[PDB]
RNA sequence: ACGACGACGUUGAUAGGCCGGGUGUGUAAGCGCAGCAAUGCGUUGAGCUAACCGGUACUAAUGAACCGAGGUCUUGACCA
RNA sequence: CGACACAGGUGGUCAGGUAGAGAAUACCAGGCGCUUGAGAGAACUCGGGUGAAGGAACUAGGCAAAAUGGUGCCGUAACU
């Protein structure tokens, strides 16, 4: 449950709803 | 205006560009260059298509005219030796702007004719 | 070298091509997995195709599909996704790329419709 | 975790062992990320799954658990045509691996 | 060419979209009357297109990690 | 068959499938994608398509390239 930036849900597949993320940068909410 | 036709409209200021140069349009020229002693007059010389020209400084095009050994050459219009123009022939078509040919195929009823 | 005009990733034909289909297919389905230089131009293959076929009538249901060889994704344009764009100008179906995927390392965002 | 399986080269199979040789875990995961060679992989899968039943079965600590001894050497050999120069035909004496990792408390 | 170099990173116009400016071609869709037709006409000296520029941030320039010696000595004047 | 899943070699039948001057190009039927990949608009060749003016001046030799080069009418020399 190790977020980047943020901290919270996470997924090693998909973003996160917080501000997405994986290494790109966009991705909103 | 911008900075490209803003410092244009001085020199060969937009003068008026006669209606025509004009495809066969061949409105005979003018002149009052020196060259030699300052005294020249006027002149007179036909014309024909082969246009050319841009917005700020605009050039006449390929006199081709046919008196003489042949023709070619042009003084960019309006310039420092220029002066008003008249009319010619009504109009005809092809193609102006660019209109090679009339060249190298000069004659009767080759000239003044597409 | 010189300016940056177009990108042909692969050669010439491999470069019309492409841009036609996956953008019939931001169309089809709102939404779309390409690469880097992705839809980036896909951005264009849409909006030109939208306007020119934003008012319905004859001259316009044709140049749809002329770019996108398809009759399910070429009416469904009109009567949806607009009139649904009406007081919208650009903004069309712009899209923020996204992290690269497996296999070949490529980021590619999701073209989808706004 | 050990080692097995594979078709590796044994010889560019190590030196990535190294620098990853002394104590401290930590500063073998730290470095072996970026080494710019395949023989980065495979390796780092190890090491980093040797910390692992290490912790769980093998009671021992993560804190304080380091590397130990770890040797490249093994096979065993292959028949492998390689098809190369402009077209001829040639047998690949080619050999496999070995990356031993033994992650105990020092 | 790898590397480098240079600008910017919201105290943003860097790039794209849109609009406009500056350009390239050349007479549109449709319809009327055209015409047997090819396509000749009138409506349009009308459309279509662009690897320029400007305006405009509307869209896209985050977060966060990290390389990291630690003021090395023997010894001239001035200052305190 | 040729050491190998080597663009080499190897007999017969289908030469009326559709458009032309034909068993030539484009295209149904049928078959196939089994002749390693990804990113950047160098210098640096082999293949390839021709240049404003002159034009073989290159060269052992115009080698190479190009040019004339369908059909119908008119017309057609020396020599035999």
């Amino acid at each position: 449950l190790s977020v980047d930036k943020t901290s919270g849900e996470k997924h090693l597949r998909h973003h996160i709803t917080a501000d997405g993320y994986y290494r790109g940068r966009k991705v909103i909410a | 205006s911008n900075i490209i036709k803003q410092l244009e409209q001085e020199q060969m200021k937009q003068d008026v560009p006669s209606f025509r140069p004009g495809d066969t349009v061949e409105v005979k020229v003018w002149v009052v260059e020196g060259s030699k002693k300052r005294l020249q007059a006027f002149e007179g010389v036909v014309i024909a298509i082969r246009n050319r020209g841009l917005h700020s400084a605009f050039t006449v095009r390929k006199i081709s005219n046919g008196e003489g050994v042949e023709r070619v050459f042009q003084t960019h219009s309006p310039v420092v030796d220029s002066i008003s123009v008249k009319r010619r022939g009504a109009v005809r078509k092809a193609k102006l702007y660019y209109l090679r040919e009339r060249t190298g195929k000069a004659a009767r009823i080759k000239e003044r004719l597409n | 070298h010189r300016k940056s005009g177009r990108q042909l990733n692969r050669n010439s034909s491999h470069r019309q091509a492409m841009f036609r289909n996956m953008a019939g297919s931001l169309v089809r389905h709102e939404i779309i997995k390409t690469t880097l230089p992705k839809a980036k131009e896909l951005r264009r293959v849409v909006e030109p195709l939208i306007t020119l076929a934003k008012t319905d009538s004859v001259a316009n249901r044709r140049l749809a599909f002329a770019r996108t060889r398809d009759n399910e994704i070429v009416a469904k344009l009109f009567n949806e996704l607009g009139p649904r764009f009406a007081s919208r100008a650009g903004g069309y179906t712009r899209i923020l790329k996204c992290g690269f995927r497996a296999g070949d390392n490529a980021p590619m965002a999701y073209i989808e419709l706004v | 975790a050990k080692h097995r399986h594979a078709r590796s080269s044994a010889q560019k199979v190590r030196l990535v062992a190294d620098l990853i040789r002394g104590k401290k875990v930590s500063q073998a995961l730290d470095i072996l990320t970026y080494t710019n060679k395949k023989a980065a992989v495979l390796v780092k899968k190890v090491l980093e799954s040797a910390i692992a039943n290490a912790e769980h079965n093998d009671g021992a600590d993560i804190d304080d658990l380091k590397v130990t001894k770890i040797f490249v050497d093994e096979g065993p050999s292959m028949k492998r045509i390689m098809p190369r120069a402009k077209g001829r035909a040639d047998r690949i004496l080619k050999r496999t691996s070995h990356i031993t990792v033994v992650v105990s408390d020092r």
